[PDB]
DNA sequence: TAGATCCCGCGCGCCGCAGAC
RNA sequence: GUCUGCGGCGCGCGGGG
């Protein structure tokens, strides 16, 4: 009814989701798409690259690590749930004599990127001198077991995959409950920024089975609250579980005495994020502005600004676009190379076109523009033109960008 | 007991003489109005042994009493009042610390000033806060000058104790202060923000001014204007405005008081204080001097117009409050701050996006039809395989060049051409102001931004032509209140809502937001919201300012008693502070104290942003608060007072026996109950009720219920006579508001026009400037109103001294009096916690009775003898069980559950040793 | 030559216990991760790689390529580095076997459930047909990635018999759509290009080096070595694959995989390019080292550009200026490591080695001197000259610096 | 009842200083 | 020089408790 499935087009047909004429919701929310397209992706990086510049930089004592996609094959208790099969049908035990069928003693791919994190914590102590507030962040695609519950409609368990971004924060245990409604706080606010409706991104309690406190993050989407964010209070429990030796060596020092860390573990869905602003920048009953438009924060659109050309007497004169459209390439200012195509477009259906793409800006070069140069802007937010002028175009939109990095 | 339900006591005589006439008259009256057979729910019984009382009644208690508690700080006044002040020195010394002025102008350094007596005075400069400066005062003996020890150049950055004054001995008794705006001098004088309390007690030449001769609101106005509108003007010779000046003026002779026109105290810095000390020092003995002679003629002006002791012991324990904050304080007022930020900024970032939207009208002249924005302008003004080509122009076509313009892109000659007029004006400039994007400069407060959101009531043209937002709005030239707008204004009306701004009108679309056909409509995204963020935000917006920024002193460690130690809650890094309300104990017409951010009718409610102000008033460890809400005060002052008028028993007049029986729950009370079901608005009548016992009128009363919902004058209290044909049955004649109904209120007149000094209870005397003898007018209501919260207050001085005598009488280590709208909270150490609770309910059980004695009665109904509850709770709020709505939770806060007691409080002796639990 | 990886287990440049690393599994990827500042080396790297390859060529698009391949059905012939590759357990390549009627060739195992990447290509070649219509069939133009690929290990005993192991490599990859036609012409143009960007970081480009090789399946093929001390590895390589991959996938229907070049549809020959991000960290590493012991990386790769650090004075009424510092130059984008706050005041010479084998720009010293007059201490990391100048241009000064070590 | 008025905050002018056509 | 940008200075009208 034009809410989320009006959307999907002018998204797998823009390029901003992997094209195959999918059209469901929980293959989206699962991780069994096929892909992002490349504007999907370049949001994608760009949300990725706010989230490390807000958690990592701007934050002392947070730091880089690396977890393989896989962890060891041996020592790994547990099995996945098709595997647990042994209640009949044994007629057939031809086969003579790893191997076997209880685990096989192989390895597994990584759920969750807080074990590797936890397994670095020792050898990323020493860096900060054991002050004992310190966190470690990553983004990383996890792999999870997925299934329509039809039978076994597809067999095998399906496999998903989802773009994490985990921060681990090791805190003392005195100060773990403000850290916890700090992080809460930080997160919130991040996530209700690039956000043209920040009440739409909510947040809740809740507890462990083990009495551990923690705090979800959803964002109601048009047919219901989907979680997003995950705060959690480990407690150390698992830090000390994969340390049992001894706790000498892992007493770090907060204010002027040794203390095993609590660990808190805040781990984000960066696909699904990416998903809640999509719908988040769309738009119904009654409106009468129709106007079609994805209206993305400029710090995370995907596409900054338009070049194209329009009652060229001169196409040799269309040269003036190369350079500028060099001058916006230095200083990371993505632009859509246009003026190519060649062809018979009006200038409607390249506006339409452009907004459905999230672009903040279209410039067009005239033939106005040889002598006097003067480069017909349009913005994204308000459909008016402007004129301007040529040799202050990349200042105004670094500027545009930097006023909307900040308020 | 029986007799309809009467009280046990154990004092008074016997009596008993109702009256043969006078039972036969009250059950007659009963037969109509209210039902008279009615069986009831009788209650326990109580049997409490109360300490001995003093005298032959309990009025000769309470007279001893207060005798007793003022008599130490009588004696000071009185040496204040004779004695002779010694010529001011010629030359204000420089030396730090205090320096006294001997004769000849001698200045020798003391500590402190050992004197029982005194009138202070102190003084601050804004610039570096709210430190004190330098301060003067006199005593019997001689002037003392404090210069505040800031001529060193060192830094602090606040939070410190040693900043303000010292002026209590440490006395290894009395301490009688005096002065004008005496609550701020305190508030810099340093150990009384202790924990501990103190044997010094403040008096406010105020309070005074206000209980003698006082001003009252709607008299300010014509009295400021000559420094059916026919009125006497005879009272303009008693009464001033409560500044230093005119109260100078008024009640001592002499030249005017000079002001000091450079005023560098609000607007200066430290420099100019030094290069001004002198003729700033001048000023302040001026000052200091002014009040001691206004002090002087009204103490005894004082004690006559209030001849009972009691009320200046009240005003004495009234002027103690206390409120700890244990560092939660500053921490609340940033989430607040905080949260206020974001909600503006989400807000702000609305309006930009609807008016961005509202671009596209444009393209079509689609704003034509348009019922919101068609009136705006809209009017837009024109007026080496790859060296060859890697670098070519290499700086976009260099050779384009600026020829001609170079003015518009500069500042704002051509601001964005070819947008909207209206836009062009929101968006600031181009690169010089600190260039934001899009249509920035927009709040709420600009007449477009109703343009853009709301435009409910079927129109909404919030438009400054001397009539804000148009309007008919109701039923019945063309498009006078038609939908779809556009209307051609051949000549304007303003009808429905006829009254224009002559009415008061303040703060009525708050709550019309819920229902109250006030809404954004057709965007059903962004418009909403907005109205809901203003709605969450209007309390902080205006009440950042009184709530930040009050003046909070931490203690040191060194200060701290032996109930922070031995407790778990002692040295987290913990700052203690406390907050001096700084509250006048009268400060208006009456004798109720004045408080602008802590005597307010608020408390933690959801969707505002700065609401449970009242909370984070955290006790220290070994403390907790206990406190109660007096049940029906002014009501119950009424109906007694027409019952006494009445008969001898109380269920007489039939506004008493309504207010006994009935119960908020399945009970015909006035509150939400009686007056609902006569009415239409629910939970509004407990302010149309107070708005009659307070004594108000007929268009008042028509005005308020207006204000409840949208009807027509006829359904005005014009033609809908039933609540005052009922209730006060006013103008009653052909009988020698007298008689003919349920409610005696002509004894609240027949007060009001006695000339006595119109206290039935302790005889507190009435302004000068408001008596009839004195100037004769129409003023009923405002006298009404005098005497009911003259009840109220006198009922506020009765418990405190009651409290005071049951505290020092024992050993309880319970002080610090707190009363906020008819709730008296106390700071009690825990180990004695449920005895000051047990005091407290006995409180009731005599302050009713004193009610109960005077006007020839002696008898009480059992329920209201004591209260509903009594709260023991670690934090101030209205009720136990309550939270937050800003915060995450009360979780956030160290805000446990206290319990409401009850009955669980009687049990136990008011001896140290309750019930063999303590040692 | 020796010693270097103890100074790459110190400073956590390689993360890891005591000699576990070692000489060899850092070729393949059967190795612990790298540490925070190898992490941030990678994607210093990474970020150049795709400056140079993607946003400067405005015709190569990304392309998201997932970790796995369900494969319906898959053929039997292929490298099988996780014959499961579902959920958690994976089976290896487990040749022969599955002769049970449980665990047989049905259901799980004969690579019935999904299989791991080994290479980006497919991917891409998935990508193609969407990636044409978003380009409007303009045939010349390319897709690149940079993601985790995972091969089989082989000898290397670990226990008894061989258990393998999933070599995990960061592998950046273009896949380059061209007319047939001057095919051989963009294979030399790429191969020029990417020699030219791995030297162009290179202290010593001498060791990047390029060779010619003939195969089958590709008319030609060009591989980056570097030389390393030990001798040849193999850093990247690019294979002139043809058409003929192209058609194997979408073997049904005609005229859908061909596109417009010079307005004639004609079936695009594909160019692979494949560079070993981790490799060419290593190398980069390696030629950096140099008799004091310090990494002269280049300042476009170095993970810490500056540090902050305090000389002397008091505790207090100093960490203010470079925490004003501190957030200026993040502010600007100049990674900078807080130094300041570390305690115990360590020696000044000890703490000048230390910052120089983290491989530091410039050591910033802030004094009594910057209350006084505003004017911080530096020291160059090559140059060591140490130089008083304004903590106002600073940031102008490192800007510019950069800017500069950018440009040849 | 009591109701509040300096106090911002938002709108209008008239008077001048500049400036390109 | 014009009404065209850029200042001062006055004037209204309304909410606050």
């Amino acid at each position: 009814e034009g809410s989320e499935a009006l959307l999907e087009i002018c998204q797998r047909r823009h390029f901003l989701s992997g094209s195959k004429q999918q059209l469901s919701r929980d293959s989206l929310l699962s991780g069994c798409h096929p892909g992002f397209g490349p504007l999907g992706v370049e949001l994608r990086k760009n949300l990725a690259a706010e989230w490390w510049t807000s958690v990592v930089v701007f934050r002392e004592q947070v730091f880089p690590v690396d977890a393989l996609h896989h962890k060891p094959g041996p020592l790994l208790p547990g099995d996945s749930a098709f595997r647990l099969v042994s209640a009949e049908t044994l007629r057939e035990i031809l086969q003579d004599k790893f191997l076997e069928n209880v685990l096989k003693t192989s390895g597994k791919l990584r759920e969750n990127l807080l074990h590797g994190a936890l397994e670095h914590y020792v050898n990323c102590l020493d860096l900060v001198n054991k002050r004992l507030p310190y966190g470690l962040a990553q983004i990383g695609v996890c792999f999870h077991p997925v299934f329509d519950t039809k039978q076994i409609r597809n067999g095998v368990k399906s496999i998903g995959e989802k773009t994490e971004a985990s921060l681990v924060w090791f805190t003392p245990p005195r100060t773990s409950n403000q850290w916890l409604d700090f992080w809460l706080r930080h997160r919130l606010q991040w996530w209700r920024k690039f956000a043209m409706s920040p009440s739409n991104f909510s947040s809740s309690d809740c507890q462990d089975e083990e009495g551990r406190k923690g705090n979800k993050l959803y964002y109601n989407f048009p047919w219901g609250k989907e979680l997003i964010e995950t705060l959690w209070n480990l407690g150390d429990h698992e830090l000390l579980h994969m340390y049992p030796g001894n706790v000498s060596k892992l007493h770090g020092r907060d204010g002027r005495k040794n203390v095993v860390p609590c660990v808190l573990s805040v781990n984000g869905d960066l696909d699904r994020g990416m998903l809640a602003y999509l719908y988040d920048s769309f738009q119904t009953r009654k409106k009468n502005l129709h106007r079609k438009v994805l209206k993305l924060h400029p710090c995370l659109a995907p596409i900054k600004v338009a070049l194209d050309v329009g009652r060229g007497p001169t196409l040799e004169l269309r040269q003036v676009c190369q350079g500028l459209f060099n001058e916006l390439l230095e200083n990371g200012i993505s632009v859509w190379p246009g003026y190519l195509e060649t062809m018979q477009s009006s200038l409607e259906q390249l506006y339409s076109k452009y907004d459905e793409m999230s672009i903040l800006f279209t410039v067009l070069v005239t033939e106005t523009t040889l002598e006097n140069g003067l480069i017909h802007l349009r913005s994204r937010d308000t459909t008016m033109k402007e004129m301007m002028h040529i040799s202050k175009l990349k200042d105004f939109l670094i500027k545009y960008i930097s006023s909307a990095k900040n308020v | 007991m029986l007799s309809r339900g009467l009280h046990e006591q154990i004092f008074g005589q016997g009596g008993e003489m109702p009256g043969e006439a006078a039972v036969r008259r009250s059950v007659e009256h009963l037969q109509k109005h209210g039902l008279w057979g009615q069986p009831a729910v009788p209650l326990p019984d109580v049997e409490l042994r109360l300490p001995p009382l003093y005298g032959d009644n309990l009025d000769q208690h309470f007279r001893l009493l207060a005798q007793k508690q003022s008599l130490p700080y009588l004696e000071a006044a009185n040496l204040l009042l004779q004695a002779q002040l010694p010529p001011k020195p010629p030359a204000w010394a420089w030396a730090e610390g205090w320096t006294r002025y001997g004769p000849e102008g001698e200045a020798v350094p003391v500590a402190i000033p050992e004197e029982r007596a005194l009138v202070f005075a102190v003084a601050v400069c804004l610039a570096e806060g709210t430190c004190p400066t330098l301060a003067v005062a006199i005593s019997p003996s001689a002037w003392y000058s404090w210069c505040s020890q800031r001529l060193v150049e060192e830094r602090y950055s606040w939070t410190s104790q040693l900043s303000p004054a010292d002026l209590i001995p440490l006395e290894v008794q009395e301490q009688l202060v005096v002065g004008h705006n005496v609550s701020f001098d305190r508030a810099h004088i340093r150990e009384q923000y202790l924990i501990q309390g103190s044997r010094m007690r403040f008096l406010d030449t105020m309070s005074m001014h206000m209980a003698i001769s006082g001003l009252s609101s709607f008299q300010r106005s014509l009295w400021i204007a000559a420094k059916p509108a026919i009125s006497s003007w005879d009272w303009l010779d008693i009464s001033s405005v409560n500044s230093l000046a005119e109260v100078h003026r008024l009640y001592v002779g002499g030249p005017p008081l000079e002001k000091e026109p450079r005023e560098l105290f609000v607007k200066g810095t430290m420099k100019d204080i030094r290069e001004n000390f002198q003729d700033l020092m001048q000023y302040c003995a001026q000052d200091v001097w002014a009040t001691h002679e206004v002090f002087q003629q009204q103490l005894p002006l004082f004690l006559e117009r209030c001849p009972h002791p009691v009320t200046l012991a009240g005003m004495l324990e009234m002027g103690v409050s206390y409120l700890p904050v244990n560092q939660n304080w500053e921490r609340y007022l940033a989430e607040a701050q905080g949260t206020y930020e974001e909600l503006q900024r989400e807000m702000k970032k609305s309006l930009m996006d609807l008016a961005n939207d509202a671009c596209q009208l444009l393209s079509g002249e689609r704003y034509k039809e348009d019922p919101w924005l068609w009136d705006l302008e809209w009017d837009l003004q024109e007026f080496s395989e790859e060296e060859e080509f890697q670098q070519d122009v290499m700086a976009r076509a260099c050779l384009q060049k600026l020829k001609g313009t170079t003015e518009l892109l500069p500042k704002r000659p051509q601001h964005l051409p070819g947008h909207p007029g209206w836009y062009r004006k929101l968006c600031p400039r181009l690169d010089d102001p600190a260039w934001t994007p899009g249509p920035s400069l927009l709040s709420l407060q600009m007449r477009v931004t109703p343009k853009l959101m709301a435009l409910t009531w079927d129109g909404f043209p919030l438009h400054y032509s001397e009539r804000h937002g148009w309007g008919y709005l109701v039923p019945g030239p063309y498009n006078d209140v038609d939908i779809p707008g556009c209307w051609f204004f051949k000549l304007p009306h303003k009808d429905g809502n006829s009254c224009n701004v002559g009415s008061p009108f303040a703060k009525d679309f708050l709550p019309k937001m819920e229902d109250g056909t006030l809404q954004a409509g057709p965007g059903g995204a962004s418009g909403p919201r907005a109205l809901e963020i203003n709605k969450m935000i209007s309390f902080w917006r205006n009440a950042h300012k009184r709530i930040s920024s009050q003046m909070v002193v931490w203690l040191p460690r060194s200060a701290l008693p032996r109930a922070v130690i031995r407790h778990p809650d002692y040295d987290e890094e913990g700052l203690y502070g406390a907050i001096l309300p700084q509250v006048v104990t009268a400060g208006t017409i009456t004798r109720r104290a004045v408080e602008p951010t802590w005597l307010t009718a608020s408390n933690a409610r959801p969707d505002r942003v700065g609401s449970e102000l009242k909370a984070m008033v955290q006790a220290p460890p070994g403390y907790t608060l206990v406190g109660a809400d007096v049940d029906s005060q002014e009501l119950w002052i009424a109906a007694v007072l027409g019952d006494a008028h009445f008969a001898g028993m109380h269920g007489c007049t039939a506004f008493g026996w309504m207010t006994l029986q009935g119960r908020k729950s399945r009970g015909t009370d006035l509150h939400s109950k009686t007056a609902t079901t006569v009415g239409i608005s629910r939970e509004h009548a407990k302010i149309f009720n107070y708005g009659r016992i307070y004594g108000a009128g007929q268009p008042f009363a028509e005005r308020l219920l207006m204000q409840f919902n949208h009807r027509l004058t006829q359904q005005e209290a014009a033609e809908k006579a039933q609540q005052m044909y009922a209730a006060t049955k006013g103008l009653r004649w052909y009988r020698l508001k007298g008689g003919t109904e349920s409610e005696m209120f002509n004894k609240l007149e027949s007060i009001a026009t006695s000339d006595i000094p119109r206290t039935p209870v302790l005889g507190c005397c009435i302004s000068r400037a408001l008596e009839p003898s004195a100037v004769q007018e129409e003023f009923m209501t405002s006298r009404v109103n005098w005497v009911v919260q003259s009840s109220a207050v006198d009922y506020l001085h009765l418990m405190l001294v009651a409290m005071k005598w049951l505290f020092e009488e024992f050993a309880i280590d319970g002080r610090f009096c707190i009363s906020i709208h008819d709730e008296v909270r106390y700071l009690v150490r825990e180990e004695d916690r449920y005895r000051a609770a047990l005091a407290l309910q006995i409180t009731n059980l005599l302050t009713r009775c004193m009610f109960a004695y005077k006007l020839g009665l002696n008898d009480l109904p059992q329920s209201v003898a004591f209260f509903s509850a009594v709260d023991i709770d670690r934090c101030l709020r209205k009720e136990v069980t309550m939270d937050c709505k800003t915060p995450s939770n009360p979780t956030g806060m160290e805000r446990r559950y206290g319990i409401p007691q009850g009955e669980a409080l009687d049990i136990y002796q008011i001896i140290e040793l309750t019930k063999g639990s303590l040692e």
